[PDB]
């Protein structure tokens, strides 16, 4: 009768739990396949896995749309369903001042102005630009209309990757492309044409196009856009401006090739004075070194010197009768410069909060039973909020409330609130034991006996990354067990107490001994 | 207990750890004919009170091994607790001994909950009852006040997570409230609004009573208008922002009382 | 003499009434501008005064164009040349009616917010007023003029909605850092003090900082640099008020809220210098990170 009593009678898991389930797929993908076929279900999860990527192997800063399906009505829709207009990053990028529409040309059409080098090589700033462009461009690209590339000062760190490259060839609609009259190349670079270089296949129709109008001296744009029209950077324009002229220049390289050197308040420019293939054209090439990347000034001799120029394999040799001004005019404004900039800061990584919530469960719980009754309700808020948003499992025991009243000696409860967690959600423990270790050092006494007492639930979790088939979590492992043995040893304080939790607790956990013990013999060897 | 006095923090911590076990054995050496004895362990019991409130650093090592292992024997508790009511009568309220006083009391009560909030709250069931055989006008000018006064703090401190036992003691619980809405100085009506507060958090807050949905609504409401400034005036505190501040203010009458703001 | 006063003050405020249905009206509000700054004896005291109601308060609100480009134009007048301005008491004078005068004519806040707006490019305005004010000197007249121009930022910025700038987050950039050097006669200092804590407060309301345009490092180092130098100065402001209670308790509830916008707009550039005072001594610092 007991057993008849019993017999008869909108919630998103944390990141963790969905990454394991996607580890599941993943290694078992072939298998499932033949299984579920024993379809349109697989084939969804097919695609959706690709979509995903093999198990976990990038920053999550990195995401991508990838181009299995790529097509332009998904793009669209996917980016106006989320809102990305919304987005503060959008806002950011248009003060970036990438893509800005400006002026009418003298067939009539506007022009849009892409700067290379406000581009940094990264994937929100190439997706964000991407659909920027095609927000921007949107309501003029039924229409024919006209562009302008400025190259300036292009290298490496402006490039698009070859995924990324392709997907500018595929997003926009066909009359989109066919509606450009006119492409004006300004400032292009032997960066430039070694990147062509690289990408002639993607770049074919390109590839001789009449529409692509070199602007290899800046008075031939004013032959296509009056110059009332023009609304190119002032920086763009203050490297024509007050430039010293130096021609009869040549570059000794694999190829010797004529150049002019025109040195200016902030940079130098060697512009090409014979013309060279890019896209199937005949042009000028114009490299720009900012006073800010050159490395090295010599003179070998008045008629030839090297210059050197920062991340350059080899200085660039440059061979004239006056390479002795030519140095004396670039070291000048270099040395200045060189007084003018401030010194070397040391810069700390990125730190964004849905990738640390290691540190925030920490600072939670610590001061949680802190004494002072305020800081405690501002702890219970951020632990609410930390269980709230991040979408941690708690069996729904936190509620936020104004006017709540705390005990000094509130210990049970947070241990409880550790041990669920740690129950419900083990991804963590690395960065959550790590950011405990560091802050025992700058605790108080009874805060030091509170931060063994709800970290000792966690000690338990470390069987599931050791062993691992990732070698650097293993080798956390032994390096948290590092630090555990250095705060043994100095703080004699406590010590009753520390070996009665941690150690006590480590060694009630067989498989996870042998790794204790040959950290132990490693470091008694140490000394 | 007299050689804790001297010893160093290291052999401290060592010392609680023998101690721990032999105090199961004082329910032997209560209720027996001779009370010669029975003072001793009230005076032992005293001698542990004056340690705690001595000692800083051990403080939370003390509270977990001593108090936590006397909530466990049930016999002791009550000369346990009433030798705190005598501690809490000991100096004055608002003071270091009250205050640490009122934090071993959930420390107590950690081991073992239902017979000790059981106790906490029949013993301000029988201090307010008692007050029938002297009557007078006013609570405050009465002569049991004092314990009126302690165990509501007792209440509060033992609230936050069922330390009161919730699911069996609220008609009790709410009883009190309404006797003691706006009764006595700033501090007492502060507490008993934090006591209204966490009785509602840990309400709706725990798996035990396994509630519906909408019930967790209308009580999450409920939790909400409470925090109005209009509730502030009802509970007779005025021109406070937190209640909770000013419940503790200690460590860091004039106003009328009327019966509709009871309704 | 005082009827022809009474007179006089009807007649300037009927036709700075009527200026709605309308140019002559140019050469009236000339006059008026010529007139602000009216130091002639035994009237002028009263003259300026009158002045400063009328055109404060009954200004019609379709006359709002014209007025602000006129004092632009003026104040265009008071640099001598190059960013370089040139002292005199008369333009100081001018000064101090201008800012009464765009206060009242901000706070009425009647109806017709339209015919404010389609116009009004005040950002230079006020450019020019704070690079005047910040080279006036240090004192009492001075720290008076300072501080009702910090009433005045933070009316303007209370009243963001409605008037338009041509580029806003540059503008209120510059703003910030103009202001944030009058930080750090002492009763009037913290009043100063006390004042342009508020102003900053509502400058930094969701505010992307960005770095002044140089070269650069990269615009992401640019930002965190100010990020810190912004974060450093609250700091110390916030650990000498950690030590007149009342002033104290406001000056830190506002700094308080410094940090929160200041935090909330760029997190991606701020979590990494202000994470480590999570565990700070001070356990007000802690407490206010910790609902930040
Ligand atoms: N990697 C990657 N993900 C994509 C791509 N297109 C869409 N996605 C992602 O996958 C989702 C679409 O999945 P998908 O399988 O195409 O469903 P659908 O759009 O309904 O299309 P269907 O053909 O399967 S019926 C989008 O919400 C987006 O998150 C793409 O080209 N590459």
């Amino acid at each position: 009768r007991f057993f008849l009593d019993i017999a008869s009678d909108l919630s998103f898991i944390s990141d963790g739990n969905v990454l394991a389930l996607h580890r599941l797929l993943w290694n078992n993908q072939e298998k499932i396949g033949q299984y579920l076929s024993s379809r349109r279900p697989f084939d969804k999860m097919a695609t959706l896995l690709a979509y995903l990527g093999p198990p976990e192997h990038k920053p999550v800063a990195d995401t991508h749309w990838s181009s299995l399906n790529l097509t332009s009505s998904k793009f669209e829709e996917f980016m106006t369903r989320h809102q990305v207009h919304e987005k503060e990053e959008f806002k950011a990028l248009k003060t970036l001042s990438i893509f800005y529409q400006a002026g009418t040309s003298k067939a009539g059409n506007p022009i849009f102005y892409y700067v290379a080098r406000r581009f940094k090589t990264g994937q929100i700033n190439g997706d964000l630009l991407i659909y920027h462009v095609l927000l921007t461009l949107k309501p003029y690209y039924a229409k024919p209309y006209e562009i302008v590339v400025d190259l300036t000062h292009t290298g490496p760190s402006n490039r698009f990757k070859t995924d990324f490259l392709s997907k500018w060839f595929v997003v926009f609609p066909g009359f989109a492309y066919d509606n450009v009259s006119a492409v004006y190349i300004y400032n292009c670079n032997s960066w430039v044409r070694e990147y062509t270089k690289y990408h002639e296949r993607l770049l074919t129709g390109l590839k001789g196009s009449k529409r692509l109008v070199f602007i290899d001296c800046p008075g031939k744009l004013a032959e296509h856009i009056e110059h009332e029209q023009q609304k190119l950077p002032a920086a763009t324009l203050a490297l024509e401006e007050d430039l010293k002229v130096f021609h009869n220049a040549l570059k000794l390289a694999h190829k010797d090739t004529k150049v002019s050197i025109k040195v200016g308040s902030t940079a130098v420019q060697v512009t090409s004075a014979e013309r060279t293939k890019v896209l199937g054209q005949s042009v000028f090439l114009n490299d720009i070194y900012y006073a800010s990347e050159i490395e090295e000034i010599c003179l070998v001799d008045e008629n030839q010197f090297t210059l050197t120029i920062a991340n350059q394999g080899t200085p660039l040799t440059f061979m004239h009768q006056e390479c002795e001004a030519i140095v004396q005019s670039i070291i000048h404004i270099r040395t200045r410069w060189e007084l003018s900039q401030p010194d070397s800061i040391p810069q700390h990584t990125k730190i964004r909060p849905k990738d640390v919530p290691g540190t925030l469960l920490n600072i939670a719980l610590l001061n949680l039973g802190s004494s002072d009754p305020s800081l405690r309700s501002a702890a219970y808020n951020l632990l609410c909020a930390l269980t709230c948003t991040f979408n941690l499992k708690i069996e729904g025991q936190l509620l936020e409330t104004s006017g709540l009243c705390i005990p000094a000696n509130n210990t049970l409860f947070i241990v409880s609130i550790s041990k669920t967690l740690a129950a419900n959600e083990p991804h963590l423990t690395l960065e959550f034991l790590e950011e405990c270790i560091s802050g025992f050092s700058k605790s108080s006494i009874e805060l030091k006996h509170l931060c063994l007492e709800y970290m000792t639930p966690w000690l338990s979790n470390l069987v599931r990354f050791c062993k691992h088939n990732d070698d650097a979590k293993r080798q956390r492992v032994t390096a948290i067990l590092d630090k555990l043995i250095t705060m043994t040893i100095n703080e004699k304080q406590m010590y009753p107490s520390i070996q009665a939790k941690i150690w006590g607790s480590l060694g009630q956990i067989t498989d996870l001994l042998d790794v204790v013990l040959d950290s132990f013999i490693k470091t008694s060897a140490t000394g | 207990i007299s050689g804790f006095s001297k010893s160093s923090i290291e052999l401290k911590h060592l010392c609680l750890e023998y101690m721990t076990p032999w105090l199961s054995n004082l329910v032997r050496f209560c209720k027996h004919n001779d009370d010669a004895k029975r003072q001793r362990v009230t005076a032992i019991l005293d001698k542990l009170i004056t340690m705690t409130i001595n000692e800083k650093q051990m403080y939370p090592s003390i509270q977990a091994k001593i108090w936590g292992s006397l909530g466990q024997i049930t016999d002791l508790l009550d000369v346990v607790l009433d030798s705190f009511i005598k501690t809490s009568a000991t100096g004055g309220l608002g003071s270091i001994k009250a205050e640490v006083m009122a934090d071993t009391a959930v420390a107590l009560a950690s081991g073992n909950v239902k017979l000790v909030s059981s106790k906490v709250i029949g013993r301000m069931c029988k201090i307010i009852d008692k007050t029938c055989l002297s009557p007078t006008p006013t609570l405050e000018q009465h002569l049991m006040w004092d314990d009126i006064a302690i165990l509501a703090r007792y209440m509060l401190m033992l609230s936050f997570n069922n330390s009161l036992d919730v699911a069996a003691h609220l008609p009790y619980l709410f009883h009190v409230v309404t006797f003691l809405v706006a009764t006595g100085p700033l501090s007492l009506r502060a507490s008993t609004h934090g006591l209204v507060i966490n009785i509602i958090h840990s309400l709706c807050t725990c798996s035990q009573l396994h509630f519906s949905e909408e019930t967790k609504q209308v009580l999450r409401l409920s939790l909400t208008e409470f925090s109005l400034p209009k509730f502030y005036l009802l509970f007779g505190i005025s021109k406070v922002k937190s209640a909770a501040v000013i419940a503790f203010r200690s460590s860091y009458e004039r106003e009328t009382f009327a019966l509709t703001s009871l309704e | 003499d005082t009827d022809s006063l009474q007179e006089w003050i009807n007649m300037t405020g009927f036709l700075c009434a009527l200026g709605g249905v309308c140019t002559p009206v140019s050469k009236f509000m000339d006059r008026l501008l010529s007139l602000m700054v009216c130091n002639h004896e035994k009237v002028g005291l009263q003259i300026r005064t009158n002045v400063k109601d009328l055109v404060g308060l009954e200004l019609s609100p379709a006359l709002y164009p014209m007025l602000f480009n006129k004092l632009k134009n003026t104040i265009s007048k008071f640099f001598d040349s190059q960013g370089q301005v040139l002292l005199t008491d008369t333009n100081t004078q001018f000064v101090e009616q201008t800012i009464a005068i765009m206060k009242n004519l901000l706070d009425n806040h009647t109806e017709g917010s339209s015919e404010h707006l389609g116009q009004a490019s005040i950002e230079t305005m006020m450019l020019n007023l704070v690079r005047y004010v910040r080279v006036l000197g240090n004192m009492v007249h001075a720290i008076q003029i300072k501080t009702k121009l910090c009433q005045l930022v933070e009316v303007m910025m209370a009243r963001r909605d409605d008037l338009s700038f041509c580029q806003e987050m540059k503008f209120r950039n510059k703003m910030v850092e103009y202001l944030t050097d009058w930080v750090m006669v002492k009763c009037l200092t913290r009043d100063l003090d006390q004042a342009s804590m508020e102003a900053v407060v509502s400058l930094l309301a969701g505010l992307p900082l960005q770095p002044e345009e140089g070269d650069g490092v990269e615009l992401m180092e640019a930002k965190s640099q100010l990020f810190l130098k912004y974060f450093t100065l609250f700091m110390n402001l916030l650990n000498d008020c950690s030590e007149m209670s009342r002033r104290l308790a406001s000056l830190r509830h506002c700094t308080v809220l410094a940090m929160s916008n200041l935090l909330n707009a760029n997190v991606d550039s701020g979590l990494m210098h202000s994470i480590g005072l999570g565990y700070h001594k001070d356990l007000q610092t802690r407490a206010t990170f910790m609902e930040v």
